[PDB]
């Protein structure tokens, strides 16, 4: 009966799908407007290096699904996210002369790759997963578990809660790649740098936990 | 947002077809009007329409042509009253010297048009030009605009889908010197699909109005994902970068009777398809520079994963030695039957294009060395002098062919 | 899985009513809809058959020919939507030379087809090939296609139904080359089913319909366990280890009006019957190599063992001296009545057969003495300077009848 009336009258479900999807179209505009700060600028922004904590008010008959420690979590995977978006970008809004375009598609190929490996292969499989779940809730408990089953794992198939100095940081130090190639438009100190740090991932990463293989081929 | 530059009449026709797929697509009425069980729809509509407070849609397209006939027909047709009046533009009153030397003669009026155009997007992208090589008038024109919108607007991709003159069959007998100038400009100014009536009819084969159909449904399945959006791939730009001249195949190229081989197609048998010399719409170990790889329907990532396995064990293809694929997948519009369970489109940079230019390059050192049909190019203004023009344009060909 | 290479007028044939028995084994429909009394269907289908999206099944097959009519016909029978219209190629526009030049000109599409047919399956078996080797068409394009089929996938069973030309009736002229040339391939290429006219037609009086109706249901009564996975021989690589040329022989081969003496048909009795030289379809204290029978409907392994102490005892069989039967078990369709109580089907290898050869052979050398038709062979690439094909062809089955 509870679940019944939680569908609509205080519509719990519906809140939820719009909460994973005003993040992870729209946020295509709110973004790119960062790129070319102050606090009160974004808002009329959104309502139209490593911060900008998002939250969000929930009524009280859905509170106790979407605790307060579950809106970090929703925020943690939005700031990884962004950065992703950002070198993505940022390699493609523009457009031994020549021989840089060589170090960009070395480049912005592997920085594509990653990226369509967090959305589609994870931030889409669990998520086509969770629907099919939560349409079959017969229970005020384990509405919170399979929920909870679906967090505590995206945060670890997206390598973000532990082996962060072990493997996770080696992401983020080439993603500095994205960055001092993008203002720069010592180039021969580049590949070898990049040959060496890509090669440190691959031989680093080879330790594959299996899920990793999906991306392991570049 | 975008635009449209549409020059002489096989731009004309294309833009006609292309606008027809497009309102198809978005369940946009003939006369701008929304159906009724369109008006809720989802689909993004901006990127190629601007809504009127009449509730009508109005393509971002403007109509340039050095001859009435074709524009005047288009506006007999039951989807006359879609286009904008104002944007329209007919010359008063088959050379490329002539076209450049009108586009000069004709400058204000156009860029009238197109900044108007222009200053109605908050978020203007790129150009997109349709336009052929071999005529005068495309070919001329396409040229002068190219240039002075390179000039005017230095922040804007141009987009275009260059038409090539068929070479099996022997049409425009002054095509070489259209063709190499047309091309000098592209290298010079184009951002970024090539095209060419020999390969796109055999493959047709295997009026002008089904293969303008073709053409505007490979030009329609490009811009899908831009159309409606999904998690990547959410810009031309991304497109431009994931790849940078150009080649186009699409899988379900099946006629309206061909439908009774109903096909169980996987995703994999797709792609593979994709990949064949055959469905590449045109016509020294050659290899690929980039391959893209759009699918519209049902997918799962794990049948492209392996998909991509297999073709890669089985080195169907070939690579460059000296650099380091791209799928992408998309939603079919609610509208059109799904008679394909999934479907391919493809769009690849290969060296083996190179040979393109070869041809013509071999076409044009064929007729410079005797002068043939130069008295025409000597009336205009350009080449009243000299033909400077011509080599240079000749030799930027041929550095670009040795860049390949 | 499985692949059908069925080629000439005879191929073509046997391949209409080879999937004509199937579609009536499993209920599949003309159109290839399935019936609603098999929706719960518990048959396996992908053997033979692959599903659609607009759940209709399309077989396996590819048809090829030199001429039109034969497939046209096929065409408009009740069966003709069923097939796939892309897999089907007939040639634009009866020699073995001739065959093989043109197998040689049209490598391409065939081979692009037969890929495309091989990636739909994840675990394809083996090749099964339909043709006759008289005929110019069966024999050149079977032998091109075999060469070129184990040069490209060296990891696949082939196995043919070859249908030899009749004797006691003098149909070919030149059938001598034809069958001798097609045996040299058969040798050294194929992985493993002889057929004639004569002892066919014999046994089918004591049209081209009924004689390859019959050709059908042995072929169907040979894959049956396959199709009907069981305990053992759940492979057609289980079937070919079990024996390794080949001969054939079907108890129940029964009118539709014979059913009247319902005679109480034992396993023995059956068993016993396929020994015999009459019920063997084809036509030196000869002896035998390999005997396997597959029997359907219900069976006690009691009175298969009974049946097979007395045949040994009774002694009615003789074998090699040099080295050490076979007794199958499968289950019929659900749906086709069971008027036999107790069915069998025997594949034999017997060194009988090399008598066979030693006809053509002898066929061969009564012509090649005197050189007669071999101004058409002269035309073609193949046989434009000399002959030696045809030498090394004769001293290969001269090397296979010694062994034998």
């Amino acid at each position: 009966n509870l679940m019944q009336t939680l569908k609509k009258d205080y519509r719990l479900v519906e809140y939820l799908q719009a909460m994973r999807n005003f993040f992870l179209d729209t946020m295509y505009d709110f973004y790119t407007s960062i790129f070319d700060q102050n606090v009160s600028f974004l808002n009329v922004q959104l309502q139209e290096l490593d911060g900008l904590t998002l939250s969000y008010k929930v009524p009280w008959p859905v509170d106790i699904v979407i605790s307060l420690e579950c809106q970090k979590i929703y925020n943690q995977v939005f700031l990884l996210l962004l950065q992703i978006k950002w070198a993505k970008y940022s390699l493609d809004v523009l457009l031994q002369i020549h021989r840089m375009f060589l170090l960009r598609v070395k480049l912005m190929h592997f920085v594509n790759s990653l990226h369509n490996y967090i959305m589609t292969r994870i931030l889409h499989s669990t998520g086509l997963e969770f629907q099919h779940q939560v349409e079959e809730a017969k229970d005020l408990d384990q509405l919170i578990k399979i929920h909870y089953r679906y967090l505590s794992t995206i945060h670890d198939r997206c390598l973000l809660r532990e082996k962060v100095s072990f493997v996770k940081e080696a992401i983020m130090k080439v993603l500095n790649l994205a960055l001092m190639f993008a203002d720069g438009w010592s180039i021969e100190k580049m590949e070898s740098d990049f040959k060496n740090c890509h090669m440190f991932l691959v031989t680093i990463l080879n330790k594959a936990f299996p899920h990793l293989e999906s991306l392991a081929l570049s | 947002e975008i635009i449209t530059l549409q020059l002489g009449q096989c731009g004309n026709q294309i833009g006609f077809e292309f606008w027809k797929q497009l309102c198809a697509e978005h369940g946009i009425s003939p006369e701008g009007i929304v159906e009724e069980f369109a008006t809720e729809g989802t689909d993004r509509k901006d990127v190629f329409f601007y809504q009127a407070d009449d509730e009508h849609y109005i393509p971002r397209a403007v109509l340039l042509d050095l001859e009435p006939r074709v524009i005047h027909s288009i506006l007999n047709s039951p989807y006359a009253k879609l286009y904008n009046p104002e944007n329209i533009y007919l010359s008063e009153h088959n050379n490329w010297a002539s076209g450049f030397s009108q586009g000069e003669k004709i400058h204000e009026d156009i860029f009238d048009i197109i900044d108007r155009e222009a200053d109605g997007s908050d978020s203007l992208e790129g150009f997109v030009l349709c336009h052929s090589i071999a005529g005068g008038t495309g070919s001329g024109l396409g040229s002068y605009l190219l240039e002075r919108l390179n000039d005017r607007y230095p922040k804007k991709l141009v987009q275009t889908y260059s038409v090539f003159p068929n070479q099996d069959e022997m049409d425009v007998v002054v095509q070489p010197y259209n063709s190499l100038l047309t091309l000098k400009r592209l290298t010079q100014n184009a951002d970024c699909v090539v095209l060419d009536n020999t390969a796109l009819n055999r493959i047709a084969t295997d009026s002008f109005s089904q293969i303008n159909q073709l053409v505007s449904t490979i030009m329609s399945a490009s811009t899908t994902t831009l159309r409606y959006p999904g998690y990547m791939n959410n810009d031309l730009i991304g497109l431009i970068a994931s790849l940078i001249f150009l080649m186009t195949g699409y899988t379900p190229l099946t006629t309206d009777q061909s439908v009774a081989s109903v096909r169980k197609t996987t995703v994999l048998d797709v792609m593979r398809r994709l990949l064949q010399p055959k469905n590449v719409m045109v016509s020294t170990n050659h290899c690929y520079i980039a391959i893209l790889n759009i699918i519209q329907g049902e997918v799962d990532p794990t049948q492209v994963h392996k998909s991509l396995q297999r073709i890669r064990e089985r080195k169907l293809a070939n690579f460059i030695p000296w650099g380091p694929i791209q799928v992408a997948l998309s939603r079919k519009s609610p509208y059109l039957p799904s008679a394909h369970r999934v479907s391919g489109l493809m769009m690849a940079n290969h060296t083996s294009i190179s040979s393109l230019f070869e041809r013509t390059c071999r076409q044009y050192d064929k007729l410079r060395k005797r002068e043939a049909f130069l008295e025409q190019f000597r009336k205009e203004d350009m080449f009243k002098d000299n033909f400077d023009e011509m080599d240079t344009s000749r030799e930027i060909v041929q550095q670009l062919i040795d860049e390949y």
